[PDB]
């Protein structure tokens, strides 16, 4: 609620001292909750990751997701091992395009 | 009495029994076009869009 | 659902924005097999034909 930029408000008036809040729910309530949401609350991106320096790798696809396989080995031990990776990042477009939905009374 | 169990070996089957599995919906439906291929570890560890 | 063929060959030094892309192959195999022959060997207009 801005008094110098009329044109970014999203609400009706000023959150003053004072004002009464409410949380909605239970003291202690434990549930799943439901989800709703548009195309552009958030976005989901995974960042391809670079071969090491002389180590045998390969590319794996599951539902559009890439995931990378590094194979190696240690040598005065004489153990092999195997490791699989993957890079995620998240962006929150706008949140006043999603939330939760419960049934009401 | 016959002891000819010796006569025998056991043997573990080459089947693998099938498992509990999930299914993927959230990551369908959200959007994936604007954050792909723009952000890099070595250029950085944040990109940014803008407002209308 | 489809399930796609992994390779992790591409996207090497080259950007990806499409994720509607699905891998299918094709298997090509070559076997050696036991087929009955069967010789007619009507006379008219020629005989040995297997």
């Amino acid at each position: 609620y801005d008094t110098t930029n009329p044109q970014y408000n999203s609400v009706s008036r000023q959150v003053e001292a004072g004002d009464a809040v409410s949380v909605v729910g239970t003291a202690s309530q434990t549930m799943k909750p439901n989800l709703f949401y548009n195309k552009f609350f958030c976005g989901l991106g995974s960042i391809p990751l670079p071969k090491l320096h002389s180590i045998d790798s390969a590319v794996a696809t599951y539902e559009g997701f890439s995931i990378r396989v590094h194979k190696y080995a240690d040598g005065d031990a004489n153990v092999q091992k195997m490791r699989f990776d993957l890079l995620p990042a998240y962006v929150c477009f706008n949140p006043h395009m999603g939330g939760q939905f419960f049934g009401n009374p | 009495p016959n002891n000819l169990d010796s006569n025998v070996s056991q043997i573990v089957l080459k089947k693998f029994l099938p498992g509990f599995m999930s299914d993927l919906v959230l990551a369908k439906t959200v959007d994936r076009q604007l954050l792909a291929g723009e952000i890099n570890s070595s250029t950085g560890d944040s990109v940014s869009f803008k407002r209308p | 659902p489809t399930s796609l063929d992994v390779t992790s060959m591409t996207s090497w030094e080259y950007n990806w924005f499409g994720a509607d892309v699905i891998y299918i192959a094709k298997y090509y195999e070559v076997r050696k097999e036991s087929v009955d022959v069967i010789s007619y060997r009507h006379p008219i207009t020629g005989e040995i034909a297997t």
